[PDB]
Formats: C-alpha cells, structure tokens, sequence
RNA sequence: GGACGGCUCAGUAACACGUCGGUAACCUACCCUCGGGAGGGGGAUAACCCCGGGAAACUGGGGCUAAUCCCCCAUAGGCCUGAGGUACUGGAAGGUCCUCAGGCCGAAAGGGGCUCUGCCCGCCCGAGGAUGGGCCGGCGGCCGAUUAGGUAGUUGGUGGGGUAACGGCCCACCAAGCCGAAGAUCGGUACGGGCCAUGAGAGUGGGAGCCCGGAGAUGGACACUGAGACACGGGUCCAGGCCCUAC
C-alpha cells in the first residue's frame, strides 16, 4: 500500500489533528519533498475538517517532515527517498544533550516514499 | 656594548646571526662550562666535550665519562677543533643544538 | 594526566603545615590565592587545629561563613583560602591578633598579637613593573599588587619591604635593603633567626644573590637575598618570634 | 559517681562552654548520659535544655571515665551547630520518623 | 563540575623516571591584589499546549515563552608591522612603558537577592601573582658481540610555515654531516623512583599493595566541546567478540 497519517497542524490555532488516508491521494503524495505545497482539495479531506470550526479558504498544505516505518525522521537536508547514517550535531533526527556531542544518527530523506508513515503538514492560507 | 651575565671578553667584530648572544637576540640561561671542541664540520655547529671522572661506590675507583654537547657556533667566534671554548645553555636552536659558544681560549696545538 | 589537580592526599601534603599526616587519607587543597603553597596553609586548619575553635570542618565553614575571621582585615569564607608567612589572622569576638609566622622547625606558627600590630603588614616588594598610564606596579611577595607613580619609582625599589595598613591599604614606613637594616629569614636552613645585614654578593647569571646577615649574639651567617625579609632599620619593629 | 572538672573553655565564635572532665566510677559501671548530665548541670548551673554531652569513654582498668560536653548559650544555637545523632542521643531529638 | 578522584602495569630502555637547573621560547577556568568598565539594540527555543511516529533505541511537525541563553553595533581592549624615546625589571631585553604611523580581531549580566538608596553574591577588560601543566638541558640508573657498522629529514644551515610556545615539527632550497668498539644499531627483558628483603659489612636481589611521577582503558586510528581531553562510567570508523530485535 501507500497509506499515510498526516498530522495536519493549524497555526492559527496552534491545534493538530491526525487523519489516515489510504489509496490514491496518499500516492499523489508520493513522490514530493518537504517544501512542497498541496492542497486539500484534490487530496481529498474535506474543508469543515476535524478542526470543525474556522473553515479555511480553501487553504493549502505544506510539508514539514515526517517518520518512517522504523522510526527515522525525514531530514529536509538529505536528498532521496533513503536512508543515511550520519553526524549531524543538532538536526532533525537528533536531540543532544551534551553541548559537542555529535552522534550518527540514521534518518530518511526528503521525499516521500510509500515506506512514510507520519507526515507532517502544516497548512498555509 | 652589551654585558652578558658571565663576564668574558666578547668578540672583535659585531655582525653575526640573530642566535648570536652578542650581537643578536639569543638570550642565554641555565649552566656554562669549559670544554674541548672535537668537531666544527656544520655550518654553525660544533661539538664539545667534557671529562668528568665518576665515581665506583662498590670497586672504589673511577671511571672516565666523556660527554659532548652540540653547540652552536657564530662566524665572529669560528671556533676550531682543539680549542678551549666556553659554552652556555640557552633555547633550542635545533634538534641536538641547545647549546651555544660564547668565548674561546684558542689552541693551535695539542697533546 | 588529562588535567589539574583538585585533590591533595595528607601523606603528599606541605612540610610545613602541622597536619598529622596519617591519621586521615585526604588533606584541603589550597586554594591559588596571594601567597605560595610552600608559604601557605589553609584558613580550615588554622580555625581547626591550630586554635582549636572546631573539631570539625562543618563548625569550622560554619564559622567562616558567619565571618568570625579577618586575614588582614578583611572576611575570608573560604575554608581553602590561603594565609601566609606575616599575615595577620584576628578574631575580633575574641580579641585575639595572630601573625601567620614561620618556625625554626620550619613549620608556620600564629604568634599571638594586639591590635595595634595587628593593623599593620609587612609586604617584600619582590617585582616592579611599568604599567599603562606611565605608573609603576609594586609586585609583592603575597602576591599582592601596589600602584604608585614616576617621582617615588626611585624610592620603591624590588627587595625592600613596605609597612602597609590592610584593611585600607595605605603605605606607611618603606624599609630598605642595605646594611645594618633589620632582617628576618623566612626559608631555608636559618629559617626564623633575625639580624642585622652585612653583605651581599651577586654572583653573575641567573644564581641569586647572597646576603651575609649578623645576629644578636654576633654570630654571622648567609642566606638568600630572596629569603631575607626586611622587618626594620635597626630593630625588627613587628614582634616577629 | 564523681564528677571532677579538668577544662571549661569559652567558644564565643559558636558559642559554647566545652567541659571536659572526669568520672569516678570506682565499683560501679559507667554512668549513664542521663545521671551524668543531672550531676554536671548540678556541680556547674547550666540549663539542661542546652546541656550536651558529646562522650563519655571508659579506658582500659581505670574506673575514672573521661567526659566531653558542650553547654550553649541558646537551644537554637545547640539545633544548628551540634548534629542530630548528637542530639538524639542525648534525647533532646526523637529522631524525626 | 564531570579532564579530579578511583583502577591496572599491557606498552615503554625513553628526558619515561630521579635530581639539579632553565623557559628572556609557552598556556592556565576556579582563586588573590590592584586598576578600570558595565552603553545601545535585537532574536530564537526548550519546559508547556495540539498531534504523533517507532518493537525498541530514539524521534518528527505545528503553536507559545523567558533568561546570568544567543547575535549585533560601538567604546575599552587584544595582535601584527614600522619609526624613535630610553621611564622599569633583570645577570642579560626579540620584553614592559612613552609618542607616532598603518592596519586586522574585537568584551561585558549593572544580572539576581535582602533589613534597598545601602549591603551581599555576581558579569567583562587589563597588569601581576598563584595553582596546574607543556617544552629544554646537565648528571644519573639493565642484559647480550654466536648483534658491527648504523642513519637519508638522516646532522646542520638559509628561508619559511605551523604551534600556546623553541625546535627538521613540517616544507623548499643548500651542504655532508650525525652515532659508533668508553659498543652505535639490533635483539631481550622490564613501568620508573622513594623504598623493600637479606647480610657483620662490603654487597647481592626485588621494585604488586603506601606516596610521587608515567602510561593505558578490547586492539588500531581519528575528531567534537571545553581553561584543560584526542576523554575508564562522552563521540566516529575498522578489526574482533557478544546482547536485544517486530530482521
Ligand atoms: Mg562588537
Ligand atoms: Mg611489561
Ligand atoms: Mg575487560
């Protein structure tokens, strides 16, 4: 399959909402980097959405970032659909504690791919 | 003309390298002896030796013990082999050359 | 190895302390502060041992810390803190004067005073530097620093000594080096014997100079320049054994 | 039992009269913390309140023990200064919990 | 703050250690003294709230906010060079200081608390000291000749670069030096010492336990951050081995 939950988040409202989509609007999707806008229109999640109230326009999602099937964030830096293993020293994909610690950490790169679970969509009017 | 801290004649002419005591600005510190120069091969360079007698605690007697030095050697002093030089410690001015010549005592011939 | 030291073991401790090096492991590591760890010892022992106001160190921080103890007039909280040869360790609620003095057996002892000395220190100048602004820094032996300027430059000179009112600092009575002036040895083997100057030698390079000093008894014996402490012209002047 | 004072010092930086001194215990055992106090308080007029004993050591064939105890000036000084297995043996403390 | 302490003695025959000395060839947070300063702006982000992902380890997106967090500007200050004056110390000035030039780098938390108009704990710069180290040198301490020639940046020099700092440490170019039969080189063994055992002593032997120093943290190599580590309870890779796993 090609199935996704995104996080759909509002900043007007600083509120999120999670909705699973399944079939070919997940593989539209698919293919598309963080940066990249689309709208909820052809996605297909309505526009009195789980926000219920504060309708948008017809207001446009953005991608921000998402996690894989095991856990590895996607780091907007990183080129690709795969994976990488790399010093990072405070991205995405990492949470130091000590001031220099600089782990190798695995993410997942930018652009989508059906191995995506979570992806994170900000929308922007 | 200046004064360094061991009072000894300093040279006849005044041109030299910056690690010359004199006449540049090498600075000399820690001990000074006499020795014996064995060797003046290296530009700038000559090797001195010393002789002390040591000391046998369970044979009661003496041993000699020769020691050389690697000292530097500036054009106003071109010391040659044989003679009495006076020699000071001071920075290292090369992986052996700690040391450097600051007077002579000359010595055309030897025993 | 990778680093300072923040530990001192009692065993591995300063000759000249009075510390009973085997009853326990660990020893207070001084403090760096005004004078040497060699010239030194710490303000716990002083409160703790020598004069005995606590048997342990939680009274003696306590104490401290509610600042019962001045060292040349002024509070010191730190139980690390050094105190050196001539300082003066008072304790008002008590009404006692201490100067911080060295022992023949080499060790530092508490002679005990009144408060008229007791306002007074005796610094060896021991440097002299030119500083911006064109004035003169007295480098002194607890590490102490003096400003003064270009027309007594001539009258401040490295080896002499300076009364100083501590809890202001204000110079009073410049003592020099010369002969005949009153002297009191502070290191090595002639370590708490006083006298009078009668030489001193100067030895070319870097070897220090020599001072041949003449006690009350008219015995005549050398030490260092260095380790020579000028205490008066003709009489000690500050109550030294 | 025998109190015989050696030593009473003056600590006005803590602020503190320390005792030390002797019991005489010839035929009896060592005396308890509690008689001990009673009798010190007696031969000198402190406040039992305040009153506190660091030790009593008994040596080795002597039936005299040697005694160290402290007399503040103020109960809150005692609390502050002296520590809490100090007191609660003394009993002045019921150990909190 | 965690670079101390604590453990071990593999490696190392070496300036590793001991001792005398040197650093005018260097670094030093905490601490002391002195002398000065704290001006003007700006910003983000944890915690928290909404939603989570992943077997775990771990980790994402959006919203909100502060600081003794972060950034900027200027003033001080720092570094280089050039010229000259000779006030300072030193045994001796490529040092300090004074005046002038050209430049580059470039601070700060007037923050917090009280009995608040004063006090306490604090921030930055400079000068020194102290503390702790780095580096240099003289002397000193095993075995083997069925190990005799060794060395090729090797010895030195000129000029540089680099370093906290001197230095063939590294580089370019010049030369042919350096070590050695008083035993170099190579091999063997070994942490060094204070000390210990023994013995009339001379001496022979040992150098786990306590202190001092050194080195190392499965083997090997490399870095970040920090005053300080190439870091036993931090990071990265290889080798080797092991553990969990939804592989
Ligand atoms: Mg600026
Ligand atoms: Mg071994
Ligand atoms: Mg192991």
């Amino acid at each position: 399959m090609a199935t996704f939950k995104l996080v759909i988040s509002n900043p007007r409202n600083g509120i999120a909402r999670q909705v699973e989509i399944s079939g070919e609007s997940a593989e539209k999707l698919v293919g598309k980097r963080i940066g990249d806008e689309i709208p909820a229109s052809e996605l297909g999640l309505n526009l009195t959405e789980i926000f219920g109230e504060e309708i948008p326009g017809d207001v446009k999602l953005r991608i921000t970032g998402g996690t894989d099937r095991d856990g590895f964030a996607m780091r907007p830096d990183v080129h690709g659909p795969r994976r990488v293993k790399i010093l990072v020293s405070r991205g995405p994909g990492f949470r130091p504690k000590e001031r220099g610690e600089r782990r190798k950490k695995t993410v997942r790169g930018n652009t989508i791919s059906p191995e995506i679970v979570q992806v994170n969509m900000k929308l922007v009017f | 003309m200046r004064e360094i801290g061991l009072k000894v004649q300093p040279p006849a002419e005044k041109c030299d390298d910056p690690h010359c005591p004199w006449h540049g600005h090498l600075r000399i510190h820690g001990r000074y002896f006499e020795g014996i120069v064995v060797s003046d091969k290296g530009k700038k360079t000559v090797v001195v030796e010393r002789r002390h007698y040591h000391y046998l605690k369970k044979y009661e007697r003496y041993e000699l013990r020769r020691s050389k030095v690697h000292a530097h050697n500036p054009e106003c002093i071109d010391a040659k082999v044989g003679d009495r030089v006076l020699v000071a410690e001071t920075r290292p001015i090369s992986k052996t050359k700690s040391w450097v010549v600051v007077a002579v005592t000359k010595r055309a011939g030897e025993r | 190895r990778k680093g300072a030291k923040r530990h001192l073991k009692r065993l591995a401790a300063p000759d000249q302390w009075y510390i009973s090096r085997k009853r326990y492991k660990w020893a207070v590591r001084p403090r760096p502060g005004p004078h040497s760890m060699k010239t030194s010892i710490p303000l716990l022992y002083i409160v703790r041992d020598y004069l005995g106001y606590a048997k342990t160190a939680r009274e003696a921080r306590k104490i401290l810390n509610e600042g019962r103890i001045l060292v040349d007039g002024r509070v010191r909280r730190d139980y690390k803190f050094p105190v050196g040869i001539m300082d003066v360790v008072s304790i008002p609620e008590t009404g006692e004067h201490y100067r911080v003095l060295p022992n023949r057996i080499g060790k530092l002892v508490l002679h005990p005073i009144s408060e008229k000395e007791a306002n007074i220190k005796p610094l060896r100048i021991s440097n002299k530097r030119m500083v911006k602004g064109a004035k003169v820094q007295l480098n002194l032996h607890d590490g102490s620093n003096h400003l003064v300027t270009v027309d007594d430059k001539d009258n401040y000179r490295t080896a002499y000594t300076v009364l100083m009112k501590v809890p202001d600092r204000e110079v009073i009575e410049i003592l020099p080096f010369d002969v005949g002036a009153y002297v009191f040895v502070t290191r090595g083997k002639n370590v708490a014997r006083k006298g009078k100057i009668v030489e001193v030698r100067r030895f070319p390079m870097g070897w220090p100079d020599v001072v041949t000093i003449e006690d009350e008894n008219g015995e005549l014996f050398d030490t260092l320049k260095e380790y020579a402490f000028v205490v008066g012209k003709e009489k000690p002047e500050i109550s030294l054994p | 039992m025998e109190i015989k004072v050696r030593e009473m010092k003056e600590n006005r930086l803590l602020g503190r009269k320390e005792i030390y001194f002797d019991v005489i215990h010839e035929g009896e055992a060592t005396p308890s913390r509690a008689d001990v106090k009673g009798k010190l308080v007696a031969m000198l007029d402190l406040n039992p309140e305040t009153v506190v004993i660091q030790y009593i050591r008994s040596y080795f064939g002597s039936r005299v023990s040697r005694g160290y105890a402290k007399a503040y000036e103020s109960k809150e000084r005692m609390l502050y200064i002296e520590p809490e297995y100090v007191l609660v043996r003394d009993g002045i403390i019921k150990k909190e919990e």
